[PDB]
């Protein structure tokens, strides 16, 4: 059973049955498989009657509340990553680059 | 390559239980093997088997190397006694401590030793119908099903052995599985309370067409297997809320399967209730059902009513020794 | 409807410690009764018996049908012994297998097993004395209880046993817990240590006015029940912060309940020292206060030291086979 | 103040491997003791000692009070036998149980005891080379080490023994770790395989110049200890991504530490491979390595080819009663 957090990645967002989830992929154990068999999660959102999109390619943290059971996964928010060289925050925020230059 | 090779006739010699065990091409003499235990569960945990072997010579792991992925050809059977039953498996050997100038060999049946590998990369079946689960997971077994309804979603993750995923299949189904003889068997529970018994096992009784029980044991103890499953099941669904099943007097509990029909089965299991030793019959298989009857020895020779007519075999044990040949059986009633 | 009836006349028989047993009206004869032991321990686990019956004729499971949900009731007693107590209970049983011609019974108090049942709906007490607690989750005893200071909340959760609730009230209190013959008790911690004994025990004194041990076990392992005790509690409270309560130079361990009194008795306990076995006296209950004087039996006569004046019962277990009756003991010293 | 005193000239006796036990500077006469068990295991978890103390006239517990806390100065060695070797170490009693007329004693190592003990507040060494922590963390044993290369980070947390620290440095380093006879020891486990032995031990062989094994047990199971260790590495690393380590064909397994020295040697141990006893040689420590040389006593006088020429010790069992002096071994091979 899987009990703690995990770290995956979006794959995509078009759900074949229209309620509102995300196509995840766990980062180290769902290594191998094809896009058409990985499961769809959901998400906690942050207030009442609010829906923030996800793009494929985002990182996220996933846990499993229903009994540690890996066919309902759940998304809990962002993760931050640094294999780039950099943060994944924006320049202005961290001074590794120069950032938006307004007329 | 393999090249199937035609039995020797120098085995001339019959046995009672244990016929020959061979290690590739060449024999183990079978003067020398004083002990054979035989287990065949009622569950997915596989045939088993355990030799005890005398070698004073050092003769059996020095020169022949036995040790971990050595397999055995071994031949059971018994063509003359009570059932004339015979079979080859083989077995891979787990481990052979050497002691006292005897070495005892621990085997497990390689088609389910197959089965209980855990596994390096992960599986997912999404709207599979379990015959295909099933033949992709064991492909070298015969199957024998009769209760598949349905289709549904497995996963199989990373370092999880394979039979957790067909136990999960016979619980969401209702069957009971084993096993056995070069067949994996998926057996309905409520199909079974109607079947014919096959055998007639009696006790006191020395003018009896059947066979005899030597030994028994009567279990009283319902409520200590019925405490477990004393449950009403819950579960959420996104399009329906929250799905109950099951009694309205019992605690709850929840589970994450939404499915009406495996909530259903959630909470159906055999009782245990006998256990018997008898003289060594071979045809004792998991799945046979025996009518027993039971007379009793003192006061008027009244019939025992604690003992139900219709019983089914759940585990069976085999056992020889140098002299003689044992059976030990489970027997038990579906709830 | 249930009626009560007088005593029959034709039980003119009196025994040393099993007197009778009976299933609703109808009396099973004593003399088949080859064993019997009954177990008082001190805490809520209550009292347990278990009867061994030889059963030859096939009558006890057969025609009387002794199962799951069978209730007996038992009389016990020594009027003429050491302590001529005499007292009747109820027992409900769980199981009883039957081997060798002989039917084993185990069986539980009544009073006790309906604090033990599961429980099929939630209930929560908000701002409750502890009294009206007790008096609604056991409203079949008599209470006996002088360590209620405070009022507080209390939960119990679905599937979780009444007896979980009663010994969290204990904890909080500081007191101990035990129920036999008809009442529950509450007993503080503190008063007892300063009560004075009613009985006298000896060993190697064969002229006391008291009474006798035989045999007696010496343990000098304290710190192996002192080891789990020796933290330093704290908890969080939103309008205090963090509180501390204990020792200061032990490590630190968090709980939930930021409650000071609560907390303060977080680690009292009785810390076992002594195990003994006398001859048959059904007055030793646990709570009870003895004085020990041990002499040596070589060298010069000197006492032992090593065992305190006065000592509390902590667990009693009473034995009874078809000759001898004989009790045994575990005693301890408050923290 | 501690005075170191000279030793008494009115212990005249020689004994075989248990000389005196003194309790300060009085001395516990040396007939009165029955029994000796002395065991040095091959991990941190400290050598051991259990006395069986003959005390009839109650002298032991109830005058010299023998309880938690009292320690005990005891000289092994073995001056005439086997192994001349001496010394002198500290215990730690724990509990001291009595019955029969007789007194058990077990102990514990006093230096390894004060590693033993649960943190009253936390303490982290950040960016220490392991030295540093070894010697902060016992500063009263001398180190003896050769395979320290790197600087990390070490945690201990309140209520965890400091012998956890030991331990995971042990594991990041790839060494084997045992304290006895006053030192601590770091051995790296790829140069004890190319170590030259020291002692010769032979069976079947009446003219051999080394000694001489009476039993010995043949261990075949090597999948029961490389059924823990058979699995791939991975880590995450917040500048690298995923870190992998291993084998390509093994499952996957998770541990949080993304360095790649300590990944590699975190599937590093020594294979137990035989068991054997001897005649009391007091020479035996773990690290040791000896040479095994086992002839057949049947057949042809065949040399056992099972057992591998050099094995070491891992952990080692004195035992002394009354009449008799005697060793056991437990060896194995490093992966």
């Amino acid at each position: 059973s899987l009990t703690g957090k995990y770290r995956a990645v979006v794959i995509s967002v078009d759900d074949p049955k229209g309620l509102m989830r995300t196509q995840i992929r766990v980062v180290g154990m769902m290594d191998g498989l094809p896009d058409a068999s990985l499961p769809w999660a959901e998400a906690i959102l942050s207030n009442a009657n609010t829906f923030s999109p996800f793009l494929p390619g985002d990182k996220v943290w996933v846990e499993f509340p229903y009994n540690g059971d890996s066919r309902w996964p759940l998304i809990i928010g962002y993760a931050q990553d640094a294999s780039g060289g950099a943060p994944n925050v924006p320049p202005e925020a961290s001074g590794q680059g120069e950032g938006y230059v307004p007329p | 390559t393999k090249t199937t090779t035609a039995p020797e006739t120098d085995s001339k010699r019959t046995q009672l239980f244990l016929q020959s065990v061979s290690i590739g091409q060449n024999e183990i003499p079978r003067e020398m093997i004083v002990g054979c235990t035989y287990v065949e569960p009622g569950e997915l945990s596989g045939p088993q088997l355990m030799l005890m072997i005398r070698d004073s010579t050092a003769y059996v792991v020095n020169k022949l190397g036995v040790k971990f992925g050595t397999i055995l050809t071994v031949s059971l059977g018994d063509p003359e006694g009570h059932g004339g039953i015979l079979f080859s498996e083989e077995f891979f050997v787990l481990k052979a401590p050497r002691k006292d100038d005897t070495v005892l060999i621990y085997a497990f049946s390689n088609p389910v030793r197959l089965l209980k590998v855990p596994s390096t990369s992960a599986q997912y079946f999404v709207d599979k119908p379990p015959s295909a689960v099933v033949s992709s997971l064991a492909p070298g077994l015969k199957v024998n099903a009769d209760s598949f309804r349905k289709t549904s979603t497995y996963h199989l993750n990373v370092g999880e052995k394979p039979t957790k995923v067909l136990q999960e299949i016979a619980r969401d189904t209702g069957s009971m599985c084993w096993a056995s003889r070069g067949m994996i068997n998926f057996k309905s529970m409520e199909k079974m309370a109607n079947a014919a018994p096959s055998l007639t096992y009696e006790s006191a009784n020395p003018n009896t067409s059947g066979f005899t029980i030597s030994q028994f044991n009567i279990l009283n103890a319902d409520y200590e297997y019925q405490r477990r499953h004393n449950y009403r099941m819950a579960s959420y669904d996104m399009t329906k809320g929250v799905v109950y099943s099951g009694n309205q007097e019992d605690p709850i509990k929840f589970t994450s399967n939404p499915d009406p029909t495996a909530l259903a089965n959630y909470n159906k299991f055999i009782l245990p209730r006998l256990d018997m030793l008898v003289e060594g019959n071979a045809a004792l298989t998991p799945g046979t059902t025996l009518k027993i009857v039971v007379h009793n020895t003192a006061g008027d020779g009244e019939l025992d009513e604690s003992i139900p007519d219709k019983m089914i075999v759940m585990s069976v044990t085999h056992f020889e020794d140098r002299f003689r040949f044992v059976s030990r059986a489970q027997l038990g009633v579906v709830n």
